[PDB]
């Protein structure tokens, strides 16, 4: 369970030394930034309705044999199902851009859920259209300045997209 | 392995050794882990066995063990498999734990497992649990045997976090077929369709 | 490890929601020590062979009866690899510094300790005294915020050790 | 796995890891010679499938005019289209439930994980009460005797579930 | 597990439709004629330990290599076990015969067996044998006329002998 | 109740260790959080008797038809109980808010929410609509630190009523 | 696990048969020559945290990559790991030495220890050569005539030697 | 795409010649032979998906190993994915026949097999015998000279997949 | 084409000067990493087939239009051609790995394919995203340490990544 200081910390170790000049630089220009990150977090957190309805109406429309009987988000149980997965992997997401690392995702989140859903016949590929249409309401509501400071957050818009798409890859 | 009333010094720690080599598997528990309180509120009968299982699941170090680095199936199966003795039986027991998790914590998840009634008659107030799903236990599933055969891969193994596969799951892969794949013979056909378009 | 965005995150997901307005708060106060904790971390790293040497001689000078041979530290290999311990106590407190959590020690040193100590015979008072003398030059290698920041997880190790 | 009387006792039996006692019999009888009653009252619903939804529809839009006006949910053609489908899913379940003289198949099939659905998709559980209720007073007047009596409860432990 | 009456629900559903009037037509004859199958099933349950009892003599008759010393059933404990075996899949097949369909045979006591024995090293042929003989000695006892309203019902003979048939096939 | 000292206390008592550096910091982190917090306590408390009327307009505009005679919000009992409830909410607004931790908020608000609702056939997107407002009339009302911490709340109660 | 006694007896057992006179010798012979074997045992027992300590110093000595960073044993607790794993192994082949043969070993002890550590990572080379090193610890205090009385031990050595090489060996 | 009228047409074209007598005779062969070779198309076209299914179940009772969990054939997908090869297989052979020539085929699934099938560790033997499935069901779905023919073009198949 | 060392004389002998003595410090870099190069293009070329394979499997699973009939991979050469393509572009990105100038990527091989797949009617974005998957799948080697000696190599997958990108964007 690692954030980016306890991967610097885990290598640092590894090669059984203290922390070079400029990993502590890099570490204390994260944790300066860190505010920013802080903002992103608490967006995602406080919009996930949203992100989760509206990913989940763009996947329905896309693809309408998801809810046709003999779909597998057809009956109530399995649409509870789909929207509960999908938020479960936007929860580990914000929580990776809250540690800044991809740890927590791959390990909790993701370590078996391929397999998981290649057992119960879940087809991966609309799993991965329900992350990226969450990516891109993530990113729609990460772009809201409301109540907030401007600023440059390309460094968390990226690492939200790549958390997305890791999060994409390893489902499917 | 029992602890009744009148217990005295001896084989109290006997009694919790048994119960750290079945909570935390046979992964060690350096004393720096050990909750000393939770001991002396079970030496004077303030909580039973079943509560200071309880406490024990509800320290950080079985999370650390069994929630953190593992995903929540493996959970769900580490879970049977060490509060209760047994392999889970169908993904029934899987998706009712799993909503109770997201619904309720991982207080209610622990409860649902030590205050269930099963647990209640099988080891009850004062016994430390073992691994009973060797032995026929009534109303199983052929396949719960297996599981638990499956989890266990011997007396010297443990199901550890800190090794080369990351704790992955054993055991999903055994329950998966029976479950879900009654359905497979016509989703056949629904795949074809969509392919020959 | 055990750091407050880990427990922050650990808190959140055995619970199994969103992170609440507190946790972020805990989160933000911890990047506003952040500067401080990497200004001690940067001192002591820079001092790292003073410090070792110092303590070292410390340990030889509190326990006298520790030097003449038949006795721990006796042997070159003995104080050599005394000298190797104390730098792993530092790094592992220098990493709690950097990480502005109790993690590493925890992790690395405190998990394990007692086992190792009574088998090889060691003695915690020896590593507590050191740490004392470690906190004694970063009484004054430090000033403000990052000493007072360092001087807690040395003493946090030494009640570790005590 | 649905559960039904005939499933109810097998469950309780396997799990005592014992035979089928006389009262599962009893009960399992019991269940056998209602089920004609039931299966009348399917194959009644059956037929008048599209009446009733129709109906049911037409008077969900009247006791809530609110919702058909646009900048709603009730706006929109194909929408309404495919609410006339969710109704058909209500009564199809309904008489699912008769044929199988229990429960199980309305709990699995749409109880399971409905107030969740409900809320992520902001549907309102009042939409579906009055689409019942005009459900249940048309079956009024097609059925009678025990097969009324079965659909009446059938549609109360909907309407339950969703209230 | 479903019984017959589930079967005809989870076919309409995966393809959502109604139930056909056929298909109402097919399970209300089984709802009719269900009394007998009550019958059938309480023959099964109250002449369980003859059953089991003449299976077990036939059994051991045919294969004396079973009770010797170094044969599966021998220690006096294995024999207890082999006697629980047999009455375990007595019950399930009874429990499949009152519900009309192989799914509780199938899904709760025959999916995880015949790699049980495996394991165990118990052969797996005896243990087919041991279910086939049981098939004969509770066909004597389900045909029995005596106490009861006379009628036909190789219907509910041929059901019972295809599960029986079923459960021997399974395991070996 | 729930302040973010409860989780120091909590989480440094579960493993019945003395109190750490982690939560230390938590608890200082909240003493700093605690005057911007009672400026918007203060904030929020002068301007309650025409935020509750604010509110109770701004429910009765956003649903026309919850006002006509023969539903929930049309009569004096039913519109009084209407500003009793929003007063009660900003009362527990403030609570948490000078506490630094929605515990109050949590305990009094949250606990029982669902199933009241569905008890009284309270639509909770009333409740959701009325926090709205009050969320954006303080957005201009606060500002800063005060801001920030008056609006997370009310995030917080507001996802509490979905 | 089986002590001398109960092998014998199942052996004679799977033969159908009651227990040999020369076998009944073979027990009688091992039942009076016990006293010296509970003098190894209580030689084990006693001077056991000597044997950790002489062998974890020895193998630490030889084998230094170890306690390094990034060693397999570098933090406390992969050396407090070390440790229990001496400490239980010396132990489990005094409970052999008591018993008479192997089976505690391979029924608890060894049981699943390959793939265990093969799971960790942990070089078994290491393993097998700290199991040697406590032989020959072991074998000091063993054969420590003082406190006990003159006899020859030659079996009793060349048995714990065979205990300590099967341990190596199934964990190599 | 590769017909004895395509080869007749290439073989004149690429002379640029006027047709003489031979190729032409070789266009009465074809044309003659065509009704035969169109009916028994025609049949194969009719009994599609017995053909299909069974040889899958041909497949996995030649080769039972490749059914259980863990191994690659293992999977729904993996079934369906089989019916589609099959499928596609039945396809050009009917397509050949159609085209009274092993040109489709050809051009098809026989350019570059060999490489696609070591890329996926695909065994060819499956397919082949599955295609003497195909065999022992057209055996006695066809008739003398359209059977004699359909034979001989799947025979063509296998030994291209030979 | 034109590699590192030939970069470095073009440049020298473009401006008329000799080499600058920082020219021999960044080219005697070039020249001690020369090993930590044939580690990575032995790990691409050994694990060719495996990597090209699998990322075909992603490939064809993202896009399931590309193999079914109408596309252009149906008819089963243009498979082959297609895993001619992925092999010829992972040979010269190994090419451009080696030589540490991306000259020769971007000359033999980027030069004509947008023009050249134009002509085909293949869906550039689907190389684009067929390229990064050769890239996602080809780190995964990159970073293993199985059979060598261990060590930090951060350049050469930063490098690589970006020769993955100039491919990728050339082909976008
Ligand atoms: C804590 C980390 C974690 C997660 C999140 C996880 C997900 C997960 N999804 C499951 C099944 C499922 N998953 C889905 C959702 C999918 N099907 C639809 O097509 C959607 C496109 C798509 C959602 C994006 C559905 C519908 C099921 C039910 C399958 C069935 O009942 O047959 C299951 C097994 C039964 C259950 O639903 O509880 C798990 C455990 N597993 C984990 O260890
Ligand atoms: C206690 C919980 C918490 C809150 C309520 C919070 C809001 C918050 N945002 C801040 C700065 C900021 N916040 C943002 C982020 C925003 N700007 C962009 O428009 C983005 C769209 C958007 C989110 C991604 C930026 C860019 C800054 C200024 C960067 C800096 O710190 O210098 C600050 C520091 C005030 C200052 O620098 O004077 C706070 C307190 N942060 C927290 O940890
Ligand atoms: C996680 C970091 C870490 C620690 C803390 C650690 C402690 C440690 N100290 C050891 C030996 C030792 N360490 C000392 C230290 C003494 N030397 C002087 O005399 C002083 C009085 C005193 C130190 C202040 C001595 C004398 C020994 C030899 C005693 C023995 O090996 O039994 C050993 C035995 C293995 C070896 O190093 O060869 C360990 C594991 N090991 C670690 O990997
Ligand atoms: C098998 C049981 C089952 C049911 C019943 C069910 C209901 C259901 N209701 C939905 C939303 C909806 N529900 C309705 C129906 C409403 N429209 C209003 O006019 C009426 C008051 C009311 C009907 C009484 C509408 C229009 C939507 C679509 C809203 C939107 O997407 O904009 C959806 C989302 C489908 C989509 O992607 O568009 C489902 C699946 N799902 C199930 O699996
Ligand atoms: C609910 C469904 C279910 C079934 C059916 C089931 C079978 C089963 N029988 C077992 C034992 C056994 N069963 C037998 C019976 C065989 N010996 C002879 O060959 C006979 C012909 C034959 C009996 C028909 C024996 C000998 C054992 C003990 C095996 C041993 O100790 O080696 C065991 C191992 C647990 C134990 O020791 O009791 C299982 C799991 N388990 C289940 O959960
Ligand atoms: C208390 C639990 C319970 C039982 C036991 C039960 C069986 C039962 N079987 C009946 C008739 C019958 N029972 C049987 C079955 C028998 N006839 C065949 O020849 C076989 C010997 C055998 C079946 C293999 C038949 C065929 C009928 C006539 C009903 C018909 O015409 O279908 C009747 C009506 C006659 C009466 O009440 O005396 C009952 C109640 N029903 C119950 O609620
Ligand atoms: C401890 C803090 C507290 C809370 C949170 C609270 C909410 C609350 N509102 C209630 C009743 C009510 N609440 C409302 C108000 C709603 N209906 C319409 O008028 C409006 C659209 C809308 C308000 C904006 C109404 C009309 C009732 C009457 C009962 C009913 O709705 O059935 C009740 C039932 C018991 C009662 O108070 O009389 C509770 C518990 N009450 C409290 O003491
Ligand atoms: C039947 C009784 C029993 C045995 C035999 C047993 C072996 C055993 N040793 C373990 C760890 C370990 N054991 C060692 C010690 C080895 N590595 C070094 O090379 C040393 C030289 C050498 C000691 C001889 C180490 C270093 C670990 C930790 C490895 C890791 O964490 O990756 C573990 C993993 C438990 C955990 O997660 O902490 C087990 C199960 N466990 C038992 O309950
Ligand atoms: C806790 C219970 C208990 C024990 C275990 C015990 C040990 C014990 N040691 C004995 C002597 C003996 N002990 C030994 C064994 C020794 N020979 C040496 O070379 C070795 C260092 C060592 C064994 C490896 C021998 C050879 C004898 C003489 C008796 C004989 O030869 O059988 C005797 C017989 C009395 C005698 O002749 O002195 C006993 C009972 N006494 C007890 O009350
Ligand atoms: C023009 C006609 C045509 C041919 C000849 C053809 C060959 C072919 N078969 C494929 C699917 C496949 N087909 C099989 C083999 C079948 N499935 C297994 O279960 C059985 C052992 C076996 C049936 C006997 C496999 C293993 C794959 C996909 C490879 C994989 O995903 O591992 C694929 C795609 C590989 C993939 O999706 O990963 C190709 C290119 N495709 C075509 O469109
Ligand atoms: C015949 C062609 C040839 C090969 C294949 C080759 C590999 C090679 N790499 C070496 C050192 C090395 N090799 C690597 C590269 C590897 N280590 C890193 O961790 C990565 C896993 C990976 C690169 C991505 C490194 C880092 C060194 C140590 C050199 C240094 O100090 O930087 C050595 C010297 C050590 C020995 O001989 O055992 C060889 C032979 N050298 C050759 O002449």
């Amino acid at each position: 369970m690692n954030d980016v200081f306890t991967r610097a910390i885990a290598q640092a170790d590894l090669k059984g030394s203290f922390l070079l000049e400029s990993d502590l630089d890099k570490l204390a220009s994260f944790a300066k930034e860190g505010v920013k990150r802080l903002d992103a977090v608490a967006a995602l957190t406080n919009n996930a309705p949203a992100i989760i309805s509206d990913a989940a109406h763009k996947l329905f429309a896309e693809q309408q044999e998801l809810i046709q009987p003999g779909g597998n988000a057809y009956p109530h149980r399995r649409m509870a199902a789909c929207l509960r997965d999908m938020e479960i992997i936007l929860r580990y997401v914000s929580y990776a851009l809250l540690a800044g690392d991809a740890s927590v995702l791959d390990d909790r989140c993701l370590n078996g859920l391929r397999e998981t859903y290649n057992a119960l016949g879940t087809p991966t590929q609309s799993v991965a259209r329900a992350v990226q249409l969450m990516k891109d309401a993530a990113m729609v509501h990460l772009k809201s300045t409301a109540n907030v400071t401007v600023g440059d957050c390309s460094s968390l818009y990226s690492e939200a997209a790549t958390y997305f798409d890791k999060a994409a890859a390893s489902i499917a | 392995v029992t602890l009744r009333a009148p217990f005295t010094e001896e084989q109290f720690q006997g009694a919790l050794y048994a119960i750290y080599k079945q909570v935390f598997g046979n992964t060690y528990v350096m004393e720096s882990e050990r909750p000393t309180t939770a001991e002396s509120q079970l030496k004077d009968g303030r909580i039973t066995v079943r509560g200071f299982i309880r406490l024990l699941a509800k320290t950080e170090a079985y999370k650390s063990r069994f929630l953190y680095t593992t995903s929540q199936n493996r959970f769900i199966e580490l879970n049977h498999k060490l509060l209760l003795g047994r392999a889970p039986y169908d993904q029934a027991e899987i998706i009712r734990h799993l909503d109770l998790w997201n619904s309720q914590g991982y207080d209610a998840e622990i409860d649902s497992y030590i205050e269930s009634e099963e647990y209640q008659e099988f080891f009850g107030e004062e016994v430390v649990p073992f691994f009973r799903g060797f032995k026929y236990q009534v109303g199983q599933n052929p396949l719960g045997f297996n599981g638990l055969v499956r989890l266990y891969d011997g007396y010297a193994g443990s199901d550890t976090e800190r090794n080369q596969s990351g704790q992955v799951a054993r055991l999903t892969d055994r329950l998966s077929r029976p479950v879900r794949e009654q359905s497979s013979v016509d989703r056949i056909e629904r795949l074809l369709r969509s392919y020959t378009s | 490890s055990r750091t407050v965005i880990t427990e922050v995150i650990a808190t959140a997901d055995s619970q199994g929601r969103f992170l609440n307005s507190t946790e972020l708060q805990a989160a933000f106060g911890r990047f506003e020590r952040a500067v401080p904790a990497i200004e001690a971390a940067r001192a002591l790293t820079k001092n790292q062979d003073a410090l070792v040497k110092g303590a070292v001689q410390a340990v030889f000078k509190k326990f006298p009866y520790v030097t003449q041979p038949g006795e721990k530290g006796y042997g070159d290999s003995n104080q050599a690899k005394c000298a190797r311990d104390i730098g792993y106590y530092l790094r592992f407190i220098t990493y709690s510094l950097v990480a502005s959590g109790t993690g590493p020690l925890d992790d690395y040193v405190i998990a394990g300790l007692r086992e190792v100590n009574r088998a090889f015979n060691l003695n915690p008072l020896w590593y507590i005294e050191a740490l004392n003398y470690i906190k004694g030059e970063t009484g004054k290698l430090l000033s403000g915020q990052s000493k007072t920041e360092a001087l807690l997880y040395i003493d946090h190790a030494i009640n570790a050790l005590s």
